[PDB]
């Protein structure tokens, strides 16, 4: 019942849920993912900041616009695997912005919202390019 | 305007990086 879409929304779920308290492709999906977002979380925390600062988060309606964005981003025809990683990352980044003003009940679903629009728009594009595993390969060493 | 276009042009360039 869409194994990509399965894939997906464990190696990004497990990610994001990480900053709250199978099979070989997703275990390594998800070390690469975590190696390589969590590196641009460390070297872009102020334009992190300053997008989050834009989105102003501070209750559920809040949240809304944060799946806007990643609809708005995965829309564009324009893809590759570092604008991939950036978005997940990104979304990790907020994940810890939910956990400190105790809305941890919102990373599951940012997790399943980037995970839909990640699969819905770019299904094709992520085949083409070997899916998870070109993810590992592209990222790796 | 800019927040999208700033996220997405990082993704561009982290692109780039890796692809090197
Ligand atoms: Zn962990
Ligand atoms: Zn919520």
């Amino acid at each position: 019942g869409d194994e990509l879409y399965r894939q997906s929304l464990e190696i990004i779920s497990r990610y994001l849920r990480e900053q709250a308290t199978s099979g070989a492709t997703s275990r390594k999906a998800l070390e690469t993912l975590r190696r390589v977002g969590d590196g641009v979380q460390r070297n872009h925390e102020t334009a992190f900041q300053g997008m989050l600062r834009k989105l102003d988060i501070k209750n559920e309606d809040d949240v809304k616009s944060l799946s806007r964005v990643m609809i708005h981003v995965f829309s564009d025809g324009v893809t590759n695997w570092g604008r991939i990683v950036t978005l997940i990352s990104f979304g990790a980044f907020v994940a810890k912005h939910l956990k400190t003003i105790n809305q941890e009940s919102c990373i599951e679903p940012l997790a399943e919202s980037i995970t839909d629009v990640l699969v819905r728009t770019k299904r094709d594009w992520l085949v083409k390019q070997r899916g998870w595993d070109g993810f590992v390969e592209f990222f790796h060493v | 305007i800019w927040l999208l276009q700033e996220l997405l042009r990082l993704g561009d360039e982290i692109n780039a990086r890796y692809a090197r």
